[PDB]
């Protein structure tokens, strides 16, 4: 990385000047350099790592569908190539967070919270690659994008009331796996009814901003629920 | 395709 | 370029692809290749280079834009360092468009449409650097915007309808580098309103299509009026 | 900002 020279506060500093700028791939490279100084990230630049990839990818991915969609309807080979080349760039971004999980943020985030965020986003990076992925190698993305979400279930769930923002952000990507990957969407179902269950359950414990947290991911949960049924 | 958590 | 070895009717292919998926660097890139191949571009083709290259540019002005400002309002070094990264990059950009209507775009367009397009799009890159411009060099900049625009007023008055929608989106924005970048904001009123009378007079000669495509950039120029008076 | 002609 091109940011080795740079100081780790000077990266968190641009990182949210990109932000504000809206250039997201200046952000993801400095929240990158940032992660490489080998510090453990504090809660709000565990965000900024999240928010900066998060654009970048949803980008890649919303290019994917628009040419994969062309390619399909045209059943010359500039559509595939170019669906490959987007393909290929989208891969190389999914493989730099992976790496940065486990090269070595996972290992080091002792908290319930910092863990099962890095779990969580670990599952949400082999998602992408499974929505891309074709035959067998496809299988074994699958396995760990769940093998990810599970774990962090298993740990939030220890470790988290059932409100808390992060607890229910995975549950809902848990659940859109199940529905849009796994082909399980009974699975995705349940566990989205679950959730919104216990987190209604447990709104009485909360603070004015806590709940307005909470009821926000717990909408978008009844959104999908409505979709799904 | 079904909405994932968005990024604010 | 690394476009030399891609046929130019997949390139040109690609940057329509490009566009569809909303990838702009890529459209751009799939278009400069397109130009080195060295023939003339088309009309459609011309408007494949413009799109591109404006949407980089203008994501590029308006991050600019928004760190100028925090500048400002800061009256650490972080924010100077980012706006200057975004400045070289945008005069990069600025300068690689300049430099394909110079190598051998401009000189190679006969035909009154395509030469008042690539002028005009000579004084709106040189009207880009000039934003960003300080002092001296600014002067040299802004006459060197002011010179294509003028060269491409007086060939699209001899050479088109007023109504022409090339001839109005040149005076539109060389009205716009009047109020914005020459400090003359009479001469950018009288210029919009001449055109804006000049192209309604002659509506009566338009095709229905044609009118609406006249009428939207008439509309534009009045809303510039109302801004400005 | 003064809008010039939009890209489209
Ligand atoms: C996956 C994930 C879950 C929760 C957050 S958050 O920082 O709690 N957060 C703030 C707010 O509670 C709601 C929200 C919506 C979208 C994105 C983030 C949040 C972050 C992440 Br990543
Ligand atoms: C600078 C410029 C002027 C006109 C066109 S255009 O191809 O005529 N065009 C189509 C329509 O008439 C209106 C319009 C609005 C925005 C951009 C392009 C157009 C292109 C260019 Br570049």
């Amino acid at each position: 990385g091109a940011m080795g020279s740079m100081e780790r506060a000077s990266l968190i500093q641009k990182a949210k000047l990109a932000e504000q700028a809206e250039r997201y791939e200046d952000m993801a490279a400095f929240m990158k350099g940032a992660v490489e100084k080998g510090e453990e990230l504090s809660c709000e630049e565990r965000n900024l790592l999240s928010v900066a990839y998060k654009n970048v990818v949803g980008g890649q991915r919303a290019a994917w569908r628009v040419l994969s969609s062309i390619e399909q309807k045209s059943n010359g080979p500039e559509v595939r190539e170019y669906r490959e080349k987007v393909e290929t760039e989208l891969q190389g971004v999914c493989d730099t967070v992976l790496g940065l999980l486990d090269s070595h943020l996972i290992k080091e985030a002792g908290d319930a919270e910092s863990r099962v965020f890095y779990l969580k986003m670990k599952g949400d990076y082999y998602r992408y690659l499974a929505e891309v992925a074709t035959g067998d190698d496809k299988k074994r993305i699958i396995d760990s994008a769940r093998s990810a979400y599970q774990e962090a279930m298993d740990i939030s769930k220890k470790e988290m009331p059932p409100t808390n923002p992060i607890r229910l952000g995975l549950a809902l990507n848990f659940s859109v796996f199940h529905y849009e990957i796994a082909n399980s969407p009974e699975e995705a179902i349940s566990l989205a009814k679950t959730t919104f269950d216990e987190a209604m359950a447990d709104l009485h414990t909360l603070s004015e901003d806590s709940y307005k947290d909470s009821t926000l991911i717990m909408q978008l949960l009844r959104d999908n629920l409505t979709l799904w049924t | 395709r079904t909405p994932s958590l968005p990024t604010p």
